[PDB]
RNA sequence: UAUAGUUUCUUUACUUAUUCAAUGAAGCGGAGCUGGAAUUCAUUUUCCACGUUCUAGCAUUCAAGGUCCCAUUCGGGGCUGA
RNA sequence: GUCUAAUUAAAACAUAGCAUUGCGAUGGUCAGAAAGUGAUGUUGACGCAAUGUGAUUUCUGCCCAGUGCUCUGAAUGUCAAA
């Protein structure tokens, strides 16, 4: 199994390579539109864990809103 | 007016010369003129420029 | 291999094939009758003493007519229905809603003689 | 109390400005290439009127060098410029007065107008009628040009910044007084709505904060710090010193 | 020839407007563009941490045509040889009855992250093969020290595109060998010996070494120019 | 007072984050030719320019020319010109 | 010249003129719940904004203690959260 790993290197968020990482797809997220379609997932052990099964009439759609 | 100027025939609208409809007759010769000078003149600085290129 | 070439600094959407449709199936699958034929644009003639005054006189026709109509439609459906041939058409909107229609024929027919023929005068 | 006329002129739906028999933006043309490694020529082939601006314009024509066309620019017309006239603009250029050259490009002393503060604005500083900048020195290392500015002030900008030469034309304008209110009427009726102007002492108070009364008067100062509010704000804002000016300056 | 002559233009500053050229270098792209391009040099700026360029340092063409020409010999099958397959399994079980063995037993490459995942924990791999493409890099970072902690031999090559290719797919992320015959374990040892030389050996220093830092060409220009400016002697 | 470590703070520096402005995103940076200045202590260090200024004209047709192919034919393409 | 339409047309308001103040644009004044938002601004100190006085002539005196506005920061001063 992988997405065990993927669960726990992804809660390990504060080491240089997932903060690296997070710096660089929030720029790229920033610079695409506010909600904009993802036809792939980026955490598909979370997605797993909550109900996505990459089939046909799945869809995941990022989303950023104003905070504060 | 504009449209009667559409109606209207290439004889009323138009002169038989160059630039005709468009410039007076005077600015006509006076561009005439610079024109010829100035490409006369520009040939002489073409020329003045390559003498003294060669001799130097 | 190298790129390709840009001469002008604008990137334009490119041109892409076009389908059509024949899609499957229809949308309504029955094709509507004629909205509008001579027997809908004609309701009835108008017999007022003034129409028939110029209907005698001025070899004129007088309709009353739908509010959908136009002078192509009109003049059509009376050469359809009537027989004749038609110089031209007035129209107006009685404020009673309606539209009514002088109609003016050639010299040649006449319009006494078709409309004692039609059955009304 | 009311909103005042301070702050409604803000969301300004009659305050705007009349923008109509205006010519045009007096903008700079835009530095491309031939400005900033040669030079170029134009035309100035008419001078015009802008309303609301009592310092005339020059519609220049240029040449387009990607493509057979003819780009017509407006400039601010200093004094001394004329139909006919060819305007050089660029690098190279001669120093003469309506081109446009940068301030590495001329010396100390040099009178300009229509300067920017940073290259690619097409049009900033000195623009209005009489007035000029002053270069004082540079430091080319550290591209940077000294000018004095008509308020008296000293900035520092880019040497690549560049500025029409001369003044701008126009001048003399307010050393003539109007002595008509129809005068002041008809120039603000193609500037914009700030004329008449009522006094708030004579105002009510719900209307301004000087108002009120049984006399017209202030009450308390007309000084009012830079750390205050609108609605506040009617008088002398962030006034270090008032009254009448006694001996220099000092700046 | 007579009539021929030769205007030439002058093409500079003021005069004979100019000509096209071509402009690839100042056009106004998409931003789809603009982002991947930027995206990807961005992350190449900052400082990358050393089990990311860990990959980067990919398998050299050569063996890597030597590999997939042995993969292509241990490919998978497709439906319709499945399809045939199985009708051979039915005629068998029906007049033979043979017990689901009468087909032989099949020799190929397994693929599947998990499948991989789960065969390495357990040991049952030969050879690991990994792409460098993936977008999400966390399926595929682990994969390197858990081969490395099992003794498994792993490699990275280019294109899982081009494993996809290989494996009926798309793509397919990841590759690996658990039994070979033994027409091609010789070859097999060679190149896990040449990859062992250039992945896992090299493991420990690679995994200290951080990556990134890189600059333009106009940034490095200007650093050169400064640089040896300041150590002018 | 010198130290191998962690540390805070001051200053400075870099660009990709972020921010600003412009444009139809047109000429960026490096190097190289040419000429000139350039003194060279071998052999070249470098630095400057690298097509436009008496004149209210004109400047456009993948550029004319030069060169190489095709298939001559109506012509057609490439490189250079840049 | 203007205003209290329907009890106050005036010495009131405005006015030109005088003076002061802020602002060199990463700005001053103002607006918006917010915003990759706006007015001044198709603007650039002979300009914009804010105030006061009220043609011209002649003069605008003393007071910075108090209240405001402001310019100074080395300081056994005070002094929040972190």
């Amino acid at each position: 199994g992988a997405y065990k790993y993927l669960e726990e290197l992804q809660r390990k968020k504060q080491s240089d390579v997932l903060r690296f990482l997070q710096r660089v797809r929030v720029w790229e997220y920033r610079q695409k539109n506010v909600i904009h379609r993802a036809a792939r997932p980026t955490r598909p052990d979370k997605a797993r864990r909550l109900g996505y099964k990459a089939k046909q009439g799945f869809v995941i759609y990022r989303v950023r809103v104003r905070r504060g | 007016r504009p449209r009667q100027y559409a109606t209207v025939s290439k004889t009323h609208k138009t002169v038989s010369r160059a630039y005709g409809g468009s410039r007076c007759a005077n600015c006509v010769k006076e561009r005439i003129i610079r024109a010829f000078l100035i490409e006369e003149q520009k040939i002489v600085k073409k020329v003045v420029k390559e003498q003294t290129e060669a001799a130097k | 291999k190298a790129l390709k070439v840009r001469t002008s600094a604008t990137f334009r959407l490119p041109k892409t094939l076009k389908l059509a449709r024949a899609p499957k199936y229809a949308s309504k699958a029955v094709p509507h009758y004629n909205r509008l034929d001579s027997y809908k644009v004609i309701e009835q003639p108008i017999t007022s003493e003034t129409a028939m005054k110029k209907v005698e006189d001025g070899n004129i026709l007088v309709f009353q007519v739908s509010m959908k109509a136009n002078k192509y439609q009109i003049k059509k459906a009376v050469k359809e229905l009537y027989e004749v041939d038609v110089l031209k058409v007035n129209t107006l909107v009685r404020p009673n809603g309606t539209k009514k229609a002088y109609v003016r024929l050639t010299a040649d027919y006449d319009a006494l003689d078709i409309a004692n023929r039609i059955g009304y005068i | 109390g009311r909103v005042i006329r301070n702050q409604r002129k803000g969301a300004g739906s009659i305050f705007t400005s009349h923008t109509r028999l205006r010519q045009g933006a007096a903008k700079l043309r835009t530095l491309d290439y031939a400005e900033r490694h040669g030079y170029i020529r134009g035309i100035v082939k008419q001078i015009v009127h802008d309303s609301g601006r009592g310092a005339p314009l020059a519609k220049v024509v240029f040449r387009d060098p990607y493509k057979y066309r003819l780009r017509e620019e407006i400039f601010i017309a200093n004094e001394g410029v004329h139909t006919g006239q060819f305007i050089y603009a660029g690098k190279k250029a001669s120093l003469n007065v309506g081109n446009v050259l940068p301030l590495g490009s001329v010396p100390e002393g040099t009178i300009v107008s229509n300067v920017e503060e940073k290259p690619g604005d097409r049009g900033a500083l000195a623009r209005a009628s009489g007035n000029y900048v002053i270069i004082i020195g540079h430091n080319p290392d550290e591209n940077k040009t000294r000018v004095r500015l008509p308020s008296g002030a000293k900035k520092v900008i880019s040497s690549d910044a560049r500025g029409v030469i001369g003044v701008i034309a126009g001048g003399g304008r307010v050393d003539k007084p109007l002595l008509k209110a129809g005068r002041a009427f008809h120039k603000y009726r193609l500037k914009r709505n700030s004329w008449p102007k009522t006094r708030g002492v004579a105002m009510n108070p719900v209307d301004h904060p000087h108002g009120g009364g049984n006399h017209q008067h202030i009450g308390k100062a007309s000084t009012i710090s830079r750390g205050a509010v609108s609605g506040q704000k009617a008088g002398l804002i962030a006034a270090r010193r008032t009254g009448l000016l006694r001996g220099s300056q000092k700046t | 020839n007579p009539l021929t002559h030769s205007t030439p233009k002058n093409f500079g500053i003021g005069q004979a407007v100019q000509p096209k050229r071509n402009l690839s270098r100042y056009v106004k792209w998409p931003e789809y563009v603009r982002v991947q391009r930027q995206k990807k040099i961005l992350s190449i700026r900052l400082k990358v941490p050393p089990t990311i360029a860990q990959f980067q340092y990919t398998l050299d063409r050569n063996t890597a045509a030597e590999t997939f020409k042995l993969f292509n010999k241990y490919r998978p099958e497709t439906a319709a040889e499945k399809k045939e397959r199985l009708t051979k399994e039915a005629a068998a079980v029906a007049e033979g009855k043979s017990k689901q063995d009468a087909s032989p037993k099949p020799y190929a490459v397994k693929y599947g992250l998990n499948h991989v995942v789960a065969l390495i924990e357990n040991k049952k791999a030969k050879l690991v093969l990994i792409a460098n493409d993936v977008d999400p890099i966390e399926l595929v970072v682990f994969l390197p020290a858990l081969c490395k902690k099992m003794g498994v031999p792993y490699a990275i090559v280019k294109g899982k595109a081009r494993l996809g290719t290989l494996v009926n797919q798309k793509t397919s992320a990841v590759a690996a060998l658990t039994e070979v015959r033994a027409e091609d374990e010789a070859a097999l040892a060679k190149l896990v010996s040449t990859i062992d030389a250039n992945f896992a050996d090299k493991y420990d220093e690679v995994k200290k070494h951080w990556g990134g830092g890189i600059l333009g060409n106009k940034a490095q220009a200007k650093m050169d120019k400064r640089a040896k400016n300041s150590d002018s002697a």
